[PDB]
């Protein structure tokens, strides 16, 4: 329900790095190729980060369903970027579970993609207004995590990033190390300026 | 001058028919050709060649 957002741009960028990073438990590209990834230009990639339960990343897409893409997370139906998962258990073992996560039980406007869900404070549920009792009708969403090893292998914790760059939008600035070259003219030749294609 | 005219716009209509989507990702070839690959950029070519 509060994840980051760190906001990236003006460098050059990689993707096979993330190919022997770690065998992922989903790197999924929509609207992208991954193999093309370091050939074109983008505009101002964004990076959201948090962790979640290992059997609900498929909640993660452009109009899925689930408790947690429907409370907590939402992507556009015109998404164009990717998503990377990986079951983070090992550093996230704890015998006694880790209970530092919590995420929504009903809201009463779900959201829309990619706003962020900071009231996170008491919640009303049902008749009789509560006004911050906890009682009946009035429930609280928060609900924490059983991210402990006994937890079943699917059930572990898994850290997830999903990187979305929007495209054609600005001056470019986060293609990746395609090299420059020298500049010819009067000659029918191929160009490709900041992804700009042509001939 | 109708005969000028009607041919003028015709032409107009028909060159600016190549920037809409048409329920494609992009307009231009290229764009799809460099950002996808022929597996999936089968379907979306199809959709803007008809």
């Amino acid at each position: 329900y509060a994840w980051n957002r760190k906001r990236i741009s003006n460098c050059v960028a990689d993707y096979s790095v993330l190919y022997n990073s770690a065998s992922f438990s989903t790197f999924k590209c929509y609207g992208v190729s991954p193999t093309k990834l370091n050939d074109l230009c983008f505009t101002n990639v964004y990076a959201d980060s948090f962790v979640i339960r290992g059997d609900e990343v498929r909640q993660i897409a452009p109009g899925q369903t689930g408790k947690i893409a429907d409370y907590n997370y939402k992507l556009p139906d015109d998404f164009t970027g990717c998503v990377i998962a990986w079951n983070s258990n090992n550093l996230d073992s704890k015998v006694g579970g880790n209970y530092n996560y919590l995420y929504r039980l009903f809201r009463k406007s779900n959201l829309k993609p990619f706003e962020r869900d900071i009231s996170t404070e008491i919640y009303q549920a049902g008749s009789t207004p509560c006004n911050g009792v906890e009682g009946f009708n009035c429930y609280f969403p928060l609900q924490s995590y059983g991210f402990q090893p006994t937890n079943g292998v699917g059930y572990q914790p898994y850290r997830v990033v999903v990187l979305s760059f929007e495209l054609l939008h600005a001056p470019a600035t986060v293609c990746g190390p395609k090299k420059s070259t020298n500049l010819v003219k009067n000659k029918c030749v191929n160009f490709n300026f900041n992804g700009l294609t042509g001939t | 001058q109708d005969v000028v005219n009607q041919n003028a716009q015709a032409l107009n209509t028909l060159v600016k028919q190549l920037s809409s989507n048409f329920g494609a990702i992009s307009s231009v070839l290229n764009d799809i050709l460099s950002r996808l690959d022929p597996p999936e950029a089968e379907v979306q070519i199809d959709r803007l060649i008809t």
